[PDB]
DNA sequence: GTGTAATCTACTGACATCAGAGTTCTTAGA
DNA sequence: TCTAAGAACTCTGATGTCAGTAGATTACACT
């Protein structure tokens, strides 16, 4: 879909007694199955997209909530963008205690009807404002017969269900361990898009998985003269980009409230809030002062406007991997504006990798930026993955340094090793060989802020404390290694350290 | 398509659990 | 809308509404509140000008108030800082008493701003805040006159930056620029007027094709502005020699050529006619013999002002009044001729006062 | 490597 | 190094005269040596600079006399370079109507070099000799002073008006005899010291590179618990910054402290001003809605790294790390420990060890305490003098984003017709920098961007040269000779056009709109 | 004039980014 | 016998960017 559109996201409990308080087992429940569910869905979408839309609806229980078609339902949350006290209010349910909690308030096992509780749900997508890319429905009953015994009751439900689908609103589903069996064929067959235990997507839901989720959009857009006259316009778009903790928020102590800094200038002997014109800028060099104004030192700086200019063409071979300069950044083609100069990119990626070769451009992103140069290295996808495109393809923007990056690094000489002391090192370095996947790790620091975040939001007894991936396991490293680093103390060095 | 599209965070790519060294 | 409605009718507990939008103005933070807070003290402080209540409206107050805000003009949202300086330069039209010493450092002001908005190489122009500057100074220029007699630099850089607002130097697709230095212009010629009879064809050049353009409220600050330009010009040789015989030719020929002739709306039109009204103090100087025939041939013109050919609902509504508002001038100084034009005046009589229910 | 005016 | 440089100048009457198809050996001198004044007017080294004229029509010394030390004027003594001696080197100095002797300003400005160098420091020593061979003299001191220059061990660079792949008898003379002084100095790489005006005015035509060091940090180097080896990195490329900022200051009276930046606060219930020290506390945003850290307790729940640390976490081949996703500010090359001897042969043995695997180190680091541990690539290269292993940051999971771009090989509806490819077959090979005039397998290099010095900094000191010697006036445009370096111009263009041609037909080229500047108010 | 289009230009949320300022460490150091 | 000049890293604040929303300007048009 288009990128403004929400996500949102309505969980729709099962309140039936026949559920609700029930289990074969002790050690789960399924009511404080899709509570425990719903918290953490929640608490996922709270840090990684507070842009996005949740509600939470239970049916058939016995005092109710609603706009309309009241009967036996109350929707616990209305549909709105996810916080702490939502959280909250989810809390109260969970637990032995919780399965009374829920009891003094809304009722239990009364009887229900889904195209009543469909109808429901629909209403409260319509009643918000917000433009939604996707709209879903998650079912948290186990009543695979949702009591159809009437099939003049069922086919409203199926019709409903029907209409449902018809305006593009979706449903999905889970399953919740019905003693002795549950079957999809039976009914839901038609609901959703042979026999089951309990949903092996349902654990998805428990991942508990952090970060941003930032969506596909472009950085800026460009036009690349390849001389005075025939241009180009491609897009720019960041693959690779280092997060950060949030920017915060500074409140005044005594209400929490936010606080604006309001920061002016002030002349150092009288009241003069100086304007931006009262002031320019200025130098110290050779004992004496240089003045330039507000537009100048921004002037300066000045040598083009935002483009690519072609540069000619070198083997990627000259293109040394030693020195890099700042993340690389994506080149992919936008008929937005240039109608048709997609042809001729997708001709220039082609022909390039026959070639062997790169386009050397230099680069502007902004109006008032320097120029730098820029390696257009061509690229091309790895599909072999059913279609999981682990690599599009397009051009890297690899940057490259000038004379003042490369600073001079002290003198030092030799070539010492002999053969054997590579030769006991080939060995150690091919026991100690694992596969690196580009995301096999997580920040330390990142992923240990959120959840001392929550601790403190939604109230929690301990920070999670969840030890982190980069440390070496050094164990591991004493037992798979052996006992070898002995090779170095003897063969090649002596014992005085 | 359902196979690598995440339930919890739809259209975005399924995160996969973390990994590091292990031989 | 209930205080355009309702206008000046009861005016002895309007001071609340003052306090409404200075306190909306400060409380809230929404540039959407502050605009309507802003728009409703341009009509309350220009609707009670006679008032009894403008001294306990805390006027000088008000002037420290918002002029304290170009403290930090840069942070002002873009919009906002328009209604500032249309605020601002209003309070030296309404009550100007309280803004004696204040106003000058007020001209350093709009003038340092705008040189700066116009002249800037560093960016593009803001068009709200060159707009809010343009029209605060319309108003600023009421009292405090900058008329070239004192004051000739700063008169002079008023004018050339009127010359940098109304030239479509090149065209802009949004006219709220030119919009602005057209009412200045039309209120205010009497500032610039030597500066009339230098850029003098440029000036009826650009002004007469700003008639031309089609949208609606630019063309009535066009037309407006025409006026004026000429009201000024006449003054400036109803105690001037021979010199301009040169430049009264000029308007003689160009303005009657499109009244006698012109296929267009009836502000190009009516504004000619008011023009050559106006030329009689000058023309009596060089000529009392040409005086009795631009009266003949107002009223000779009045049959033709009549045959619009079948213009409905448009013609009546401003032809007209400026058939009689171009016919004083022309006899107001003189005593010499009899008059056919008496009787004949019946015709405007009744004509006149015939259309008074019909406008 | 090169110095003085070459500094 | 804190340097000595002595600019000896032939001012004589003869050097105003030329070969007509340059500027005169006189003016030539001027030029290259304002050229050179503009460098250290700039850059912030700690090193004197000398004047010394010479066939000047009076004389000033500390050393007079009747016939030597005679038509000499020692015009600017040895102390850091500033905007006035750049005012007088370019509009002051006169030729003289008279003539002198190199070899008699070259004693004086060495004893002058010997007076400067004991009252204050120094560690390297020049003399810079600037001439038409006009001088006359015998053949006096030469031995003494050969001798000298090691004993107060000054180098002296030599400059003159023509090549050495219409000049006078007098001039082929006088430079063998140059020759066979700096022969006598320093044998073949002697005449190395000696430059024409021509070159060097093609060569001094920039502003120096940025001179910065990478601070020595060190460290243990460690691939298993019990082995660790001495480690110290150095930085390697960094996108450099200017080192001066922008001072504010004052509009009417030029000092940079009569303005006080309050950043003052507000609670928008009617500006109630708070006080930092007491009244503000720091938020993070949860959702909906605000939850308040303290500064002081964020420290006490904060993750703390337990060491400054380096340390190896396993290896994989190439293929597990593509060109794109390098993510680093910096790079580092990461060396074994000065006068480490058990370091130095553990260390070449390490990446030895990976140069033929094509293995490479995925590792753990940190610069510092409190500062944020680090992940990534520290990936070997070899060169004839010493082994490279550079260290890189590689991405977290959250680093990463992953974006199904619509695939480009599906080209039924954005066609790449025969005549379209057969044209493009031809502009990649027809613009191609890199021309094979090489037997190495390396070619040309014809364009070599890592060569060229930032033109951020040379637009930057050309404005502050300019405002400096013109005070009241207007900016300049950019200097031409900038655009020709920074252009790629000169046969490749010639090359292209024709190619180029068959590209405006063979594909379409729908319209863009266009901004406009001050020129939407500007004159003419 | 009066009334209905079509369409330019704004403002905002959000995301990257240079600069600028606060903070701990090496060498040269009376 | 130690006191600043030079690094280094993180963090904060402004400027510019993109996509999308919707208002007001302003064109087009009536026999």
């Amino acid at each position: 879909y288009k990128y403004s559109g929400r996500d949102s996201l309505i969980f729709l409990v099962d309140a039936s007694k026949a559920m609700f308080e029930s289990q074969s087992e002790d050690e789960l429940t399924p009511f404080d199955m899709s509570i425990q569910c719903i918290q953490s869905v929640y608490i996922s979408k709270i840090i990684s997209s507070d842009r996005d839309l949740l509600a939470v609806v239970f049916y058939g229980t016995e005092k109710d909530k609603n706009s309309v078609n009241f009967k036996n339902i109350y929707v616990l949350q209305e549909l709105d963008n996810p916080g702490a006290k939502r959280i909250l209010e989810l809390d109260q349910f969970k637990g032995q205690q919780g399965q009374k909690r829920f009891q003094d308030m809304m009722g239990h096992g009364s009887d229900y009807s889904l195209s009543e509780v469909l109808w429901v749900c629909a209403n409260l997508f319509s009643d918000v404002q917000f433009k939604m890319s996707h709209k879903r429905i998650m079912l948290f009953t186990n009543e695979d017969n949702p009591h159809g015994n009437d099939s003049a009751k069922a086919s409203r439900a199926r019709t409903k269900a029907g209409d449902l689908r018809d305006t593009g609103i979706f449903l999905d589903l889970m399953h919740l361990k019905k003693p002795g069996g549950f079957d999809i064929s039976l009914f839901y067959r038609d609901i959703i898009s042979v026999h089951f235990e309990e949903s092996s997507k349902l654990e998805d839901l428990l991942r508990k998985v952090r970060a941003k989720e930032t969506r596909k959009r472009a950085l800026s857009r460009l036009k690349l003269k390849l001389n005075k006259d025939i241009v180009i316009s491609v897009g720019i778009y960041n693959l690779v980009q280092k997060a950060l903790k949030p920017p915060p928020i500074k409140l005044y102590r005594e209400t929490n409230e936010p606080v604006k800094t309001k920061t002016r200038t002030f002349n150092t002997s009288t009241g003069g809030l100086l304007l931006p014109s009262d002031t320019k800028r200025s130098q110290i060099y050779g004992s004496r002062q240089i003045i330039l104004e507000k537009e100048e030192t921004e002037e300066l700086k000045r040598f083009d406007d935002p483009g690519l200019m072609l540069m000619g063409f070198k083997p990627l071979v000259l293109l040394k991997k030693h020195h890099y300069l700042r993340p690389s950044l994506f080149v992919y083609p936008e008929e937005s504006l240039v109608i048709g100069s997609s042809t001729l990119f997708s001709a220039l990626l082609i022909k390039c990798l026959e070639k062997e070769v790169a386009a050397l451009c230099r680069y502007t992103p902004r109006r008032n930026i320097p120029p730098y140069f820029v390696a257009l290295v061509p690229q091309e996808e790895e599909l072999d993955d059913q279609k999981i495109q682990v690599t599009p393809p397009g051009f890297q923007l690899v940057f490259l340094p000038f004379a003042d990056d490369k600073r001079k690094m002290p003198f030092t000489e030799k070539i010492m090793a002999t053969p054997e002391q590579v030769g006991k090192m080939k060995a150690i370095v091919e026991k100690l060989r694992f596969t690196y996947r580009s995301d096999s790790f997580e920040n330390p620091v990142l992923q240990q802020h959120f959840r001392n975040l929550e601790a403190l939001a939604l109230d929690l007894m301990e920070p999670e404390q969840a030890v982190d991936l980069t440390l070496p396991k050094v164990e591991a490293m004493n037992k798979r290694l052996g006992s070898l680093v002995d090779e170095f103390k003897e063969l090649v060095y002596p014992p005085d350290y | 398509r359902c196979p690598g599209e995440s339930l919890i965070n739809p259209g975005f790519k399924s995160k996969k659990p973390a990994g590091g060294v292990d031989f | 809308i209930f205080l355009e409605k309702m206008g000046q009718k009861i005016a002895p507990y309007s001071v609340e509404i003052k306090n409404t939008c200075t306190s909306v103005y400060t409380k809230d933070r929404a540039a959407k509140c502050k605009i309507p807070a802003l728009d409703l003290l341009i009509k309350l402080l220009q609707t009670f000008r006679s008032s009894r209540l403008m001294d306990e409206f805390k006027i000088g107050e008000l002037f420290s108030k918002f002029y304290g805000e170009l403290a930090l003009k840069k942070k002002i949202p873009d919009t906002v800082l328009e209604k500032v300086y249309e605020l601002l330069g209003l309070l030296g039209e309404v009550h100007p008493s309280e803004m004696i010493n204040n106003a000058e450092n007020l001209f350093r002001a709009f003038l340092g701003e705008l040189k700066t908005q116009m002249t800037s190489a560093v960016r593009e122009p803001k068009l709200p805040v060159l707009a809010g500057c343009l029209k605060g100074l319309s108003s600023l220029l009421c009292n405090f006159t900058k008329s070239m007699e004192e004051d000739p630099q700063t008169s002079r850089e008023i004018f050339n930056f009127v010359l940098k607002a109304i030239r479509p130097q090149i065209d802009l697709k949004r006219y709220a620029v030119p919009s602005a230095g057209l009412r200045l212009f039309a209120l205010h010629a009497s500032q610039f007027s030597t500066c009339l009879l230098d850029n003098y064809v440029s000036l009826f050049e650009v002004l007469l094709k700003w008639c031309a353009h089609t949208n609606v409220e630019l063309k009535k600050a066009a037309l407006s502005a025409l006026e004026s330009f000429l009201k000024q010009v006449s003054n400036m040789v109803a105690k001037n020699a021979e010199m301009h015989k040169n430049k009264l030719q000029y308007f003689m020929e160009q303005f009657y050529g499109i009244i006698r002739n012109v296929d267009s709306n009836n502000k190009e039109l009516s504004i000619a006619i008011r023009g050559y009204g106006l030329f009689a103090g000058p023309c009596k100087v060089i000529n009392a013999k040409d005086v009795d025939f631009m009266y003949v041939e107002l009223i000779q013109r009045c049959k033709q002002m009549f045959l619009t050919q079948t213009d409905t609902g448009d013609d009546r509504v401003y032809q007209m009044p400026s058939f009689l508002q171009s016919v004083a001038s022309v006899l107001l100084y003189l005593d010499t001729v009899p008059e056919v034009y008496t009787p004949v005046l019946e015709h405007l009589v009744v004509m006149q006062i015939d259309s008074f229910p019909q406008y | 490597k090169p110095r003085g005016l070459f500094s | 190094n804190k340097a000595a440089v002595v600019l000896c100048m032939d001012v004589g009457f003869t050097m105003s005269n030329s070969i007509p198809g340059i500027e005169s050996p006189f003016e030539q001198a001027k030029k290259v040596i304002t050229m050179f004044v503009q460098r250290q007017v700039f850059a912030e080294n700690k090193d004197e600079i000398a004047l010394v004229l010479f066939g000047t029509d009076g004389t000033d010394n500390p050393l007079s006399g009747g016939d030597q030390y005679q038509n000499i004027t020692v015009h600017r003594h040895l102390m850091l370079p500033d905007f006035d001696l750049l005012e007088d080197i370019e509009s002051k100095i006169q030729p003289g109507s008279q003539q002198a002797d190199f070899l008699d300003a070259l004693i004086v400005s060495m004893d002058v070099i010997q007076h400067e160098t004991i009252g204050k420091k120094f560690e390297k020593r020049h003399i810079e000799i600037f001439t038409d061979l006009s001088s006359r003299f015998s053949k006096s001191q030469l031995d003494i002073i050969i001798h000298s220059l090691k004993k107060c061990d000054i180098s002296l660079q030599f400059f003159l008006p023509f090549s050495l792949g219409g000049i006078t008898e007098q001039q082929k003379e006088g430079l063998e005899i140059v020759k066979m002084v700096m022969i006598s100095l320093e044998g073949e790489d002697g005449l190395d010291e000696i430059y024409s005006f021509s070159e060097s005015l093609r060569k001094l035509c920039v502003f120096k590179k940025i001179e910065r060091h990478s601070i020595h940090w060190p460290c243990r180097l460690t691939i298993g618990s019990n082995l660790s080896i001495r480690i110290a990195a150095y930085k390697s490329i960094l996108q450099e910054r200017v080192k001066k900022t922008w001072t504010v200051v004052d509009a009417k009276t030029l000092k940079k402290e009569d303005i006080q930046k309050e950043t003052v606060y507000c609670l928008n219930d009617d500006d109630e001003t708070e006080v930092l020290k007491e009244d503000i506390i720091q938020g993070f945003r949860y959702g909906s809605d605000i939850v308040p850290f303290s500064k002081v307790d964020e420290e006490q729940m904060k993750y703390k790294s337990e060491g400054k640390c380096f340390s190896v976490l396993g290896f994989c081949k190439s293929s597990q790390v593509q060109r794109r996703f390098f993510m680093g500010n910096q790079v580092l090359k990461v060396f074994a420990a000065r006068d480490d001897e058990a370091a130095a042969v553990a260390l070449s043995s390490l990446i030895h060890a990976l140069d033929d695997l094509d293995m490479v180190a995925i590792v753990r680091y940190a610069y510092d305490k409190r500062a944020n541990p680090q992940v990534g690539v520290a990936f070997p290269h070899i060169k004839h003098n010493y082994e490279c292993l550079v260290y890189v940051q590689l991405p977290f999971m959250e680093d990463l984003r992953q974006y199904m771009f619509s695939s480009l090989k599906n080209s039924k509806k954005y066609a790449p017709t025969e005549a379209q490819l057969n044209a493009v077959d031809a502009l990649i090979d027809s613009m191609s920098l890199a021309k094979k005039d090489e037997k190495t397998d390396t070619l040309e290099d014809l364009f070599p961007t890592t060569k060229i010095p930032n033109p951020r900094f040379q637009r930057l000191f050309q404005c502050l040269l300019h405002r400096a010697l013109h005070p009241r006036e207007p900016l300049p445009p950019i200097q031409q000779h900038i655009w020709n370096m920074l252009n790629p111009p000169a046969e490749v263009t010639t090359k292209s056009q024709i190619p180029l041609s068959k590209i405006k037909t063979l594909f379409p080229l729908i319209e863009a709109k266009k901004k406009d500047q001050v020129t939407a108010q500007e004159i003419f």
